[PDB]
Order: structure tokens, then C-alpha cells, then sequence
């Protein structure tokens, strides 16, 4: 009748149960039902491509060695200090660069076994989750980053998992991102990978999530239009002011170059191009044009005579046709990078 | 009989069984059947000069007091207790090359133990190692590293412990891109070096080599084209009207101060090497293109302070620049592919 | 008699106490009145959103099977190294990116067992607890960082932690901070969050922070006023030459963008618009809008009296921007220093 | 009769020692005389506002219960594996970010028995210890930074601290800063705080670290001296040299910039104002009222009506007041942060 | 003669053997003659004054309650896994900053037992040692890196530390650093520092270490003598567009003083002066008495035979110039490539 008496004969050393022989040990192969509340989420880093995530990883499995019935009560929540004397189904995340328990006054863990030897082991982590990352299009991309629970020490034939029918996965309310958010909809999928010493077990899932483009908007599109709306102003000063032209296109092309050079700094170094590396560069190019027309003009007028008339008209034309060319260019990328490529 | 009476006979306190004692004592030495599977790959630092890799290392062996008793039938292979792992006898193994290890231990201790009938014994753990390669940089944006794995056992001679790779596909990678490079995955070196120090005997040693290819197209998408683009710059420059100083001479001045930031700023990032790379070689190469283009300018301006002959000279030098222009470049090219 | 003797018919092993089994098992929930010291306070990085704390972090419970009487003395200190044998209650922090102990010669532990039975429990920790931040006007914000004392392995049915009844949580003497002030006031709340599991306790403590405009003032709000007020000089010439005057112009743009560049980089990252961001875009504004007076000038001047009509525009545009510039500052200091 | 047969029976399984109780239980306090050897010394950084120390921690205190008599020799150095078996007193630093133990081949602590029965307990820590930086002239500042020592788990009932009568802390010889000097002199004082759980002990050593203005001086000072004579040669050219005097004052203006950015980039964010801070602001003042002079003597030549003399006159008396103004500025700003700060 | 008997009567529970008391309790210390084997050597920075080593430390000396005589076998090779079951001797680096041991797989270190009763003892580290660094000529130093062996626990009279007679310290085949080169020749002394509280033994090697300048040379000089140079051109062309020239002075000094910046903050802070400071140092010293030769030629240019007096010093400075460049050069390299150091 005495609580600890009980739980030595449950599981202690009168009990004669072992914690290192499976449930079920000879048959079938035990299934464990797992879900995840997240606590926390961010430190999307793109230059080493992983984030940190902070879970509440739950597991459940049934085990008639720890089936009980002199205590009325269904539910007892035990101390999580037993949790070395049972067994525990191994459980490693295969994509993680880093992750460590939790132990501040005691180790983050619970007990809680139900009368039919149904028994729910939730524990606190926190993973440096590892997500490729695409950035075809950077500032307008929707990346797609995975957790994979599997088994190692067991095959298959031995330890199943498989996700909640209800409610697989919950998100703690208030959860804000600093640069993304996180959709409703969560993806979740069998991995159930192959390797050479068996078949093992993978559970999946899929984390969706869009990118906000405010800041690359605000810090680095604006700029760039005011620096070509200055490059037209600029050009569109008659011939007379010539030294003035070539200084302002030289400080337009250094400042640009600047910019670009700039921008590709806080991003991984990746081999294909991405949209802000076009933008930049096809706006660069247009100055880099401007400053061409404006020397090939220059040359014309270097011998009212022929020439000052066509040069003139010459500016003309560049002036009614670059600020056309870049707005139809603009509006071209901007809906195609919208709805045609991706996104929206 | 339980699975604990199987258990226990074969190793056990209880049981006679020492696990300071390794196979055939005083007898043949053990060899150890070792196996990579390469689970994540990348993270190569060229400043530090060392990568990251998970890899799950596997090695079986012959334990003849480990044998399957005669009991148990019905399964080729018997899976054991992680836990019990430590208790039986290990090959000592350890990384030559290796700044740093960190053994993953999530809700589990992450190792696994097969136990087969005959007495061969197949251990696999997840390992998250960092080793480090020293890579050259003679041709720095196109070239082929070679880093390296250097398995080697420490606490056992030769003559007690020898690792042998697995006949068929001692190394297995699954579809893993770098952010930057191309692992060959068919041009994987092997070979075994059996390390020898003064007064403690031979060390056996297996041994990987990955033969990793950079990609350049960041860095022809990064610093080539814009150095184009200011060279193109400076023979506009030479195409604007001579003998009018005001606008010649800013251009010509910013494309060189541009070049040289360029180089400082590429220079940076990269480690501190002493030998001279391609990148910096392309970038002086460059800026004493600008060089010339200045003191050209220099020599016309003084010239017309004869206009014929100063506008021959100017004309004669806009016409050479881009080819001479063109024939460093492709013979740049050519020599250094 | 001997303390050995008594120590082992207590909490060793012919005690038959099990720290095992929380006290009055089947029974009502014990309640834990929990109170934190705090020692070290700072590094509030921005960048990454948390703050590092050095607590005195006590706990106190009532435990009925560790009464004594055979000791006259009621606040029977006891050695650290026992409490591994002593029923210690569950408690995490619920936002905390990484904690950790500190041991040092010793555990800094301390354990205190009185006559009736209750037991003090107090331990120093070092906690990067996280709390999100709001910059919606960043130089003068007044933030609220958050800490949570929650359990994790007992359900509102078996243990319940409350705040202490005066002093819960106290400051050492002495405490500053790099850049911030830590108002007195601090808010106690009953967090209490649910989860499919059951019903967790969890307490709760808010602190308010408030960021010192000392040195965000003097590093570039008085060095973009002395540049603009160097451009509104700038306004009283006749173009004397062109080129200087082209330079003149850009170097006031130069150091306006450096200054907002810089204090633009400083930051993490929002979405909406801050005031340091709209203080930068409006200087911007102002001085590219002398550089146009600058351009326009230089227009005129060129060829019917233009030049009566160039001087009227320049003392126009020398009457206007100065009181311009006073009745936006004027403006935006109001409304984002007390209206915002 | 055997060694191992004299440690058990001191402190061993049979000794029936129990490391669990303080000595002198139920009397009075137990008295530790603690000195603390300094080893390394460095990585001072003010950006995290702390710094890092390495130390020979040596403890000393009284137990009856390990007094012995089957060895004559009193002096007796034990394997510091018995160092958990053995009452040892708290000892936590109060201010310090983070700190660790040091193991290599073995632990690193020492234990020693004399045969009275004082014993003693030199361990090796490294510590990285707080302590608040006052910056108000930070190029020539004087820093004291402390290390507070006291227990936690003991009352002042039972636990008391004191500093050694001679040679409280030494510091090992050779030990040099990268960017700090230490005085030879140091306070020792007692802190004895008092929380709400009760009084501990505690002991508290001071260090006195001044700042050399080597580096600083040559960084910062020279350059802009340079830059302010630069000026002065661009002050001495006539007016009608309009181009040049002009160009000079632009690279005055940014060279002057730049050096403000770095000086105030290279420090952590500080509300109140520091002598460099100061000094750049007024060489940059400086600098700014040459470019106005410049621009008011290009005012008055514009719009020969006996105008040239006047301007004339008054560059000369301004060429002539800017020497004066620099030369009392900089004595006055060395007199009082050399003598009155 | 079964392996694990014979393992229990050497040092298990039924030997006897005591694992807390040294060898020869009360009598004269026990001497242990190290040897250390480096394996990798880089990571070499001056930014917080440190180094890190990989080292397989081996440590020999003797124990008469340890030998055996039941296996004919010597050298008898046992577990690592049985090393804590043996009396080791305390030892740690005195210029240490932190260290690690290596656990991949097993517990990294090696045990052998001799009949006579010698024992190896090698146990794998990872030292991030610091030694102070001398950058009185910083790109062209040469700087000595010490480490150093003592014990803690033990006195003089009860554990005395010694190298190895024939080759103390050794290097892997191949070793290549980073930035600097390794001298084969390698120091080796005793400290036998004392402390208040006895006399600790104490062993000391010295690595003398050379820096290769060439990096230095390409990244840092070059530049600076292009810029310099760029302003000779600049004060090639004659004064007649004056705006131009005085812009190009203006940027080109501005560019200088930012590489000087850069120079500079690349470094740590060292209350003395440097062989780069200086140079770069009198670099900007040029390119601003140029751009001074410049505006006096300007001033005396505007407003008699006085555009002949500006042709004349223009011509005087740009044939003084290269003299001064060209001696200033030689002798600062001569005397800070020989006469300096060496
Ligand atoms: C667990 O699920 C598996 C897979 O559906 C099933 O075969 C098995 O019977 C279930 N129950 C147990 C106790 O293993
Ligand atoms: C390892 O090298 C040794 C050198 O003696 C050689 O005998 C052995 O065959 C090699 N092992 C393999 C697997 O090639
Ligand atoms: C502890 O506090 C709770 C909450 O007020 C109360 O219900 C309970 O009676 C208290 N005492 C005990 C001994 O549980
Ligand atoms: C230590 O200090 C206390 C308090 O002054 C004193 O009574 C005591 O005698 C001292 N020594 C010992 C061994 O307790
Ligand atoms: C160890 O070496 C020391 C130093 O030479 C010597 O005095 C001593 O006799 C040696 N052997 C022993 C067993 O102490």
C-alpha cells in the first residue's frame, strides 16, 4: 500500500522488470505515436543554412510490463527522475547540426503512465535544425524547411513511428518571426529511408514559410530607383556642363557599384543568380548604357554645323526612351518574378 | 528462456566475461571491417581550412566469446541494448586529422549494436566530426581540393589491430550538394597508410581522400564582370574628347581607386596565404591597366602642352589598349583555365 | 545526538525517506512561494533578441516528512551536497535560449531545513532568457522584457508556485546597465498556460526597460543638425564657382549618409517605419532638396533682369528651409516624444 | 602500518570522518584564511564590459578530526583524488559572466594535511570577472576593477573569510597587459553583504589598472594635428588661390570624418561624453570654422573698391587668431585632464 | 595464465595495488622523463596572443609494485579503459588557456607495461597556449613561442620532470603552418618556478618562429606605392587644370588614410610603435608633401616671370622626389631586413 513500495514492485528492483528489453519483445513490432508543440522558432540564418527551433517532443507507446491495477487513479504522474529505469524508444532528428537538452533545477522531462500500460514521454529540446535553402528568386522566396524524427538503433520490424491522427503538430500562441511567418498548413510525410544494415523508421514534416519583403524593399529597391531617376536628371543637362555629367555619372556608377557589391554580402556565396543580383546588375548596366550613349554623343559633337543638331536630337531620343524602356523593364520583372516564376 | 538469460550469458558482470580483454588475445590480431556513410556534408571554411561531416561510422569484428548460444534461434542478426554497448569490447579509434568531435546524444545515446550468430559484431554511432585539409591556393577561383579522412586506430600496435576497408561501397553518400563545390562522387581515393612513430610501434591507418571541385561562377558573376565593366570604362575615358582635362582625369583617377577597393575588399575575406592566387594576380593585372591608361593620358596631355601628333598618339594608344587588353586575357585564361 | 546519526535518520539511508515521491502524495497540491535576487544584469543585444541575468533564484515548500525536534535549533542550515537526496520541485523557465549552472570550488547551492517542516532552496543561475522586441520608435522605446517560472513534470493538481508577499523580486545595490534603465516598478501576473497535457502552473515577471537617449543624441542627432545648418550657410553664396560648389554639395550628402547608413545598420531588423529611419529620410530630403537649389541656381544664372529673379529665389529659398526644418523638427520631436 | 592502511583510517571509509558536516559543528565558525596567486592576466575588454583572469586559489582552515599521529612528519602531500572525500568550504565568485576548472592529465588542485591539523587547498580557476567601466576621460582613464570572493550555502554563523596577514594576493613576476598597467599597491576590504536569507561572509581585492595613451595618442592625436596644420597652410594662401584653399578645406572636412567614425565606432555605446569624443568634436569644430572663414573671405571678395584690403585684413587677423585658439584649446584640454581630472 | 586473472592480481580489486599513493611513498621522488610529439600546429593569431597545438604528450617512469613476471611478454600491451585503475602523474601546462582532451569513438591515450616495471602513459590534448608576441618590426618578425610542463600536487621531493635523452621533441612529417614557418632547432630549459607554497618542477621548450612577409608584402605595399605613385603622375601633368588635379589630390589622400586605417585596425593595440606604422606612416607623410608642393605652386602660379619660377619648381620637386623615395626605401629596408633583427 505504500506509494514507493508500489513503484518498486512497478518498476524497481522487487519489480524484476528490465529496462533494456523492448515491449513486446518476439512479436510485433511496437508503434509510437509522437507530436510536437513548439515554444519557440527563429535565428534563420541563410549564410550556414539552419535554424533553431525550441520543442516540446512528446512520444507514446503501449508496454504491458507497465500495466497496473491496485491504484483506483488512471493516470499517475510520476516523478521524472524513473524515466533511467524504463525503456525508452530511441529517437534521434537525422538532419540537426547541434542539439542539447535542457537542465536548469532539474532535468525537463515528466512521467505519466496510465493504467493500461499506455505511457506518454514528452521531453524539452532544442535543435539546430539544418533546411536547404534556395534562393533562385532571394527577397521573394518560399522556402520549405524539414524535421526528420527517425529510429537508429532499431529496424522497422521492431519500432514504428507514426504521427497523431489529431492535432500532429501545435504552435504556441504569439509566435512571430523576425523576418518570415509561419503558414497554418504543415506538410507531414513518411521519409521511412533505407540504409545497409536495415530499413529503419522516418517521420517527416514539412514547415512552410514566406518571406516578408519589407525591408529589402525599403533598403534596397528605393535606392536604386532614386539613383537611376538621378542618372536621367543628370543627363538630361545639355552638353555645355560637360564635366559636371561625367562626374555625376562617375559617382552614379560608384555609388551603384557600391550598392551591389554591398548586397551579396550577408547571403551565402551561391554559384546560380538570384533576383536582387539581376536587378542590381541590369540597373547598373542601364547607367553603365547611359554613360555610353552619353561619351558616343560627345564624340559626335567633337567635329550649327551638322553635328550640335544631332547631337541634340540624339539626347532627345535617349531622353524619351531610357525612362520608358526601364519603366516597361520594371513593370516586365516585377509581375513576372510575382506570378509567373513564384509566388502569389 | 527471457531475452535477459540470453543477454546475460553472453556478456554479463556476472558472466565470465572481461571486457578488458580484446578477441584472440595472444594470438592473431583482429581486423576491423570499417564502413562511412556520409550523412551531411559542407560547411568548408577556407579561413580555418577545416569542413564539417556527419558520418555514420560502422565497424564489425571477430568475437569468438561473444558467439550466439545455440539457445537462440530464428534471427541472423541480434539487436542489443545501446546501453549495454559500452559493455563489450571496442576497437580504439580515433581521427589524425580532426580539430574537433562532438558525439549527437538526443532523447537516446545515438549508437547501435547488431550481434550476429557466427560472433561478428557490427557497432554503428553518428559521429559529427570536423576535420581540417590544408588546401592550396595557387589557382584560387578554379581549382580541385583534396581533403581528407584519416581513420586510425591509437591504443593497439599493428600486430593487434588492423583496419580493412569494406570490399563493396566502403563509402556512401546520399545526393549531397555543397553550397559551393562538386563532390566526385566515382573520384574517391582510398588507400591506407599504417603510420609509424618513433618507439611506439606501427599504427594502422585507413584513409579517404574526396576530391572537391569549385564552382567559379560566383566569382565570375562577382568581381570579373565589374572589373570588365571599369576597364570598359576606362577606354570610354579614352574614347572622350582629348585635350580637355576636366573630364578625362576624374575618370581615369575613380576607375584606378575603384579597381584597388575591389582588390582590398576580395583580399579581405579570403585567408593569409604567402604564395600570390589568380584573384589578386586578375586584380593588379587590371589596375595597372588603369595605370597606363593615366599615365597615357599624362603623356598626351603633356605632349599638347604637333596636336596631329598628340591626337596620332592618343588614337594609336586607344587602338592598342583593347587588344593588348584581349591578349592578357586569353592568354590569363588559357594558363590557368 | 551525533550530527552523522541525525543526518542519516533524516534524509539517509535509515530514513526511509524517498526523494522519489513528492510530499503528501494522493493529497492536496503543495504550493511553492518561490522569490529571485538578482545579481547581474546587461547585454541586451538587439541583433538577437535576449538578455542575460545572474538570479539568486529560492524556493520554498512545505515537506511534512522532514520535521525534527531532537535539534533546538529551528534554522538547522544543512550542507548543498544533500539535496540530491531531497524531493526538489520541477522548475523551467519557459523563454530561455540557453541556462546554465555555476560551480565553482563547489556547487553554489544552499538547502535550509527549519522545525515545521518547510525548506528553503536557493541556487544561482545564469540565464539568456529571449523577449521580443518592439521598435516601431527605436531611440526612445520603452520595452518589456519577460521571464517565466513554470513547471513541467507536475500538473496544477500536484504543485502550484505563487510569488512571495513582499519583497518577490529585488535588485542589488548598485545595478546599472549599458544602455538602459531599470525602472523600479516591476509587474507580478498569474501566467497559467494550458497545454494538451494538462493544466501547467506558471508564474510570471515583467520588467521595464527604458533606452537612454544620451548617446544616440550626441553621436549623430547634433552632427546632422550642425551639417544642415552648414548647408542653410551654404544658401547665403552668389556661385562662385561651379565645381566647389558641386563639391560643397556633396560632401553634406556625404556625411548624411554615412551618419544614416551607420545608425540604419545598427539596428535589427522591423518592418514598420521607426523614428531615427524617418529622421535620416527627412534629412535626406532636405538635403537633396539644396542640392536641386544648387542646380536651379546654377540654371538661372545662365542667360531680361534673371539675375533680380535668381537672387529673390535663392533669399526665398534661405527664408524657407531653416523654418522649414525648425517646424519638422519641432513636429517630430513632439509627436514621437510624447504623443508616440 | 602501511600508508594506505593510515590514509583509511584518516579519512577513508573506515576513518568514520563524514565530509558532510562543517567542523566545529554546532560552535563557533569555522575561520579560512585564503590568499590567491595571480597567473595570467588579460583579454581586458570593454566592449562586454569585463575581463579575464587565471588564478591559484589557496584556501587554509582548521579540522580536528584530521589531526594524526602515526607519521612524524607534519608536511604531508596527499593524491588530490581525495579532495571529494574531504569537508570543503563554499567559495563562489560573486561577480563573474562565466568560469570553469582546468583538467589536463589530471584535476588541477593541490591538498596537504599538516599534523596540528590545518590543511590546505590550492585549486586552479580562470575566471572572466565584471566589473563597470567609468569612461569619462577614456584615453588617460584609471580603472579599478574587483574581485569579489564569499560563500553562499554557510551563514556568517559558521562560515568566516579573511584575507593572509602577509602577501594576501602576488602576482606572478614577468606579467605584462597588451594595453594596461598594474600598480603595485592594492585595497583588500570587506564587502560582508547582506541579503534577505541571512549575512555571508565575503572578501573583496581591488585592482588599480591605468591605460597607456601610447597606441591611442598615435592613432587619434597625430593624425589630426596633422590635419589642423594642413589647415593652417591652407589659411596662409591668398584668396585668389580660391580652387586650392577650397580642395584643402574639403579634405580637411573628411579626413576629420572619418577619423570621428572610427573613434566612435571602435567603443561601446556610452550616454555620456568622453575626452576623445570631446577632442575630436572640437578638432572637427575646428575644421568646420575654417571652411567658414574660407567662405566668408570668398563672400566679401565677391562684389577693387578698396574690398581686397579689408579681406585681406581680416584673413590675416583670423591666420593670426587660429594659432592662439588651437594652442590654448589644446593646453587647457592637457592641463585639466593631466592634473585636474 | 588467464588474461583476466592475471590483470586482477596486476592492479584489479585483489591486487592489493593502491592507485592513491605514488611509487616509493617516502623515499626519493619519482623521476618521469616526458617526450611530446606534435601532430598539428596553426591557428596562430596576434589578435588575442595565442596559438594552438595538437600534442601526443608520453610520459615514462618507473613503478616497482607494478612488475610482473607470469607472461613472458615485455611489452605488454593493455586497454585504455583500465587506465584509471594506475597512479598517473599530475601534470598541466603553466601557460595554458584552455585544453581539452579527445573522446571520438573511445577514450583517446595508451598504455604500456614493461617487465622491469616502466610505463607509458600517452594521452591526446589540445592546447590553446598563449606566449607573449614582440611586434617591434611586425611584418618582418621573428617571434619565440614557449610552452611549458609542470606539476601541481607534487613538491620536488616527491616527482621530478625531465626530457628524453635522444630527440625530446618531435614533428609530424610535413607539418605546414598557415602563416609563419617552423625552425627544425627548438629550445629546451627548466623553469622550476617556485611558488610560496614549495618548489614545483617545472619543464619549458621554446619554438622559434619566423614569418614569411611575402602576403604582407602583396596585400599592403604594393598598394601603397601604386597610390603613391598615382599622385607622381598626378603632379606630372602641369598646373593649367587645376581643379582636376586638386580633386585627384583630394581623393587620392583620402584613399590612403583609409588604407592607413586599415593598416592599422587589422591589428591589435600595442602601446609602441610598428615597422608598418611606420611605413605606411611616412607614406602619407609623402603623398601630403606632394599635394602641399602642389598648392604652392598654385599660389605662387596665381598672380614678372612668375610662371617661369612655377616651371622651375615644379621641375626641381619632380627631379627631388625620386631621390627622397629612393633613399627613404633602401634604408628602411636595409636596416629592418638586416640591420634590425639579425
Ligand atoms: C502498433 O502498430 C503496428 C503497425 O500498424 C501494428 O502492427 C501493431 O499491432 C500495433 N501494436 C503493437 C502493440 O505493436
Ligand atoms: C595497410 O597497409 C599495410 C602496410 O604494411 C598493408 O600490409 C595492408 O595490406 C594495408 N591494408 C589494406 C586494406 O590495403
Ligand atoms: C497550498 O496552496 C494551495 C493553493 O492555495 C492550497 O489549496 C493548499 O491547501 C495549500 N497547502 C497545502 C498543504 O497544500
Ligand atoms: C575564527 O574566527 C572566529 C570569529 O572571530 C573565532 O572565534 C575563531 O576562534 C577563529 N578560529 C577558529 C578555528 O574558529
Ligand atoms: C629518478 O631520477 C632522479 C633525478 O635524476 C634521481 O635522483 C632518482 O634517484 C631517480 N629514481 C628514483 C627511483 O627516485
Amino acid at each position: 500500500m505504500s506509494p514507493s513500495d508500489f513503484l518498486d514492485k512497478l518498476m524497481g528492483r522487487t519489480s524484476g522488470y528490465d529496462a533494456r528489453i523492448r515491449p513486446n519483445f518476439k512479436g510485433p513490432p511496437v508503434n509510437v505515436t509522437c507530436n510536437i508543440f513548439i515554444n519557440s522558432f527563429g535565428s534563420i540564418a541563410e549564410t550556414t543554412m539552419d535554424y533553431r527551433v525550441n520543442i516540446f517532443l512528446r512520444q507514446k507507446w503501449n508496454d504491458p510490463r507497465l500495466a497496473y491495477s491496485e491504484y483506483p487513479d488512471d493516470s499517475l504522474d510520476l516523478d521524472p527522475s524513473m524515466l533511467d529505469s524504463i525503456w525508452k524508444p530511441d529517437l534521434f532528428f537525422a538532419n540537426e547540426k547541434g542539439a542539447n537538452f535542457h537542465e536548469v533545477t532539474t532535468d525537463n522531462k515528466l512521467l505519466r503512465i496510465f493504467k493500461n500500460g499506455n505511457v506518454l514521454y514528452s521531453i524539452r529540446l532544442t535543435l539546430t535544425l539544418s533546411c536547404p535553402m534556395d534562393l533562385k528568386n532571394f527577397p521573394m522566396d518560399v522556402q520549405t524547411c524539414i524535421m526528420q524524427l527517425e529510429s537508429f538503433g532499431y529496424t522497422m520490424n521492431d519500432l514504428i513511428f507514426e504521427w497523431q491522427d489529431e492535432a500532429p503538430v501545435q504552435v504556441a500562441e504569439g509566435l512571430t518571426l523576425p523576418q518570415f511567418l509561419l503558414k497554418e498548413e504543415k506538410d507531414l510525410r513518411y521519409c521511412t529511408k533505407h540504409y545497409n544494415t536495415g530499413k529503419f523508421t522516418c517521420i517527416e514534416v514539412r514547415f512552410h514559410l514566406e518571406r516578408q519583403m519589407g525591408y529589402y524593399l525599403i533598403q534596397m529597391y528605393i535606392p536604386s530607383l532614386l539613383i537611376v531617376i538621378l542618372s536621367w536628371v543628370s543627363f538630361w543637362i545639355n552638353m555645355d556642363a560637360a564635366p559636371a555629367r561625367v562626374a555625376l555619372g562617375i559617382t552614379t556608377v560608384l555609388t551603384m557599384t557600391t550598392q551591389s557589391s554591398g548586397s551579396r554580402a550577408s547571403l551565402p556565396k551561391v554559384s546560380y543568380v538570384k533576383a536582387i543580383d539581376i536587378w542590381m546588375a541590369v540597373c547598373l548596366l542601364f547607367v553603365f548604357s547611359a554613360l555610353l550613349e552619353y561619351a558616343a554623343v560627345n564624340f559626335v559633337s567633337r567635329q550649327r554645323k551638322v553635328f550640335i543638331d544631332r547631337a541634340k536630337k540624339i539626347d532627345t531620343i535617349s531622353r524619351a526612351c531610357f525612362p520608358l524602356a526601364f519603366l516597361i523593364f520594371n513593370i516586365f520583372y516585377w509581375v513576372i518574378y510575382k506570378i509567373l516564376r513564384h509566388e502569389d | 528462456v527471457p531475452a535477459n538469460s540470453t543477454s546475460n550469458i553472453l556478456n554479463r558482470l556476472l558472466v565470465s566475461y572481461d571486457p578488458r580483454i580484446r578477441p584472440n588475445f595472444k594470438g592473431i590480431p583482429v581486423d576491423v571491417v570499417v564502413n562511412i556513410f556520409i550523412n551531411s556534408f559542407g560547411s568548408i571554411q577556407e579561413t580555418t581550412m577545416d569542413y564539417r561531416v556527419n558520418i555514420f561510422l560502422r565497424q564489425k569484428w571477430n568475437d569468438p566469446r561473444l558467439k550466439l548460444p545455440s539457445d537462440f534461434r530464428g534471427s541472423d542478426a541480434l539487436t542489443v541494448d545501446p546501453t549495454m554497448y559500452k559493455c563489450l569490447w571496442k576497437p580504439d579509434l580515433f581521427f589524425a586529422n580532426e580539430k574537433s568531435a562532438n558525439f549527437h546524444d538526443v532523447t537516446q545515446e545515438n549508437i547501435l549494436l547488431f550481434i550476429f550468430r557466427d560472433g561478428d559484431v557490427l557497432v554503428s554511432m553518428r559521429l559529427s566530426i570536423t576535420l581540417s585539409c590544408p588546401l592550396d591556393l595557387t589557382l584560387f577561383p578554379m581549382d580541385t581540393q583534396r581533403c581528407k579522412m584519416q581513420l586510425e586506430s591509437f591504443g593497439y600496435t599493428t600486430d593487434d589491430l588492423r583496419f580493412i576497408w569494406q570490399s563493396g561501397d566502403p563509402v556512401q553518400l546520399e545526393k549531397i550538394a555543397l553550397p559551393q563545390f562538386d563532390i566526385k562522387k566515382e573520384d574517391i581515393e582510398y588507400g591506407n597508410c599504417t603510420k609509424y612513430y618513433k618507439g611506439t610501434g606501427y599504427y594502422t591507418c585507413v584513409e579517404v581522400i574526396f576530391t572537391l571541385r569549385r564552382q567559379v561562377g560566383f566569382y565570375m558573376m562577382g568581381v570579373y564582370a565589374p572589373t570588365l565593366l571599369i576597364v570598359v570604362l576606362s577606354w570610354l575615358s579614352f574614347w572622350i574628347n582629348p585635350d580637355a582635362s576636366a573630364a578625362r582625369v576624374p575618370l581615369g583617377i575613380f576607375s584606378v581607386l575603384s579597381l584597388a577597393s575591389e582588390c582590398t575588399t576580395l583580399a579581405a575575406e579570403l585567408p593569409k596565404v604567402s604564395y600570390v592566387k589568380a584573384l589578386d594576380v586578375w586584380l593588379i593585372a587590371c589596375l595597372l591597366f588603369g595605370f597606363a591608361s593615366l599615365v597615357e593620358y599624362a603623356v598626351v596631355q603633356v605632349m599638347l602642352n604637333i596636336p596631329t601628333a598628340a591626337k596620332r598618339i592618343d588614337l594609336y594608344a586607344r587602338a592598342l589598349f583593347p587588344f593588348c587588353f584581349l591578349f592578357f586575357n586569353v592568354i590569363y585564361w588559357s594558363i590557368y583555365l
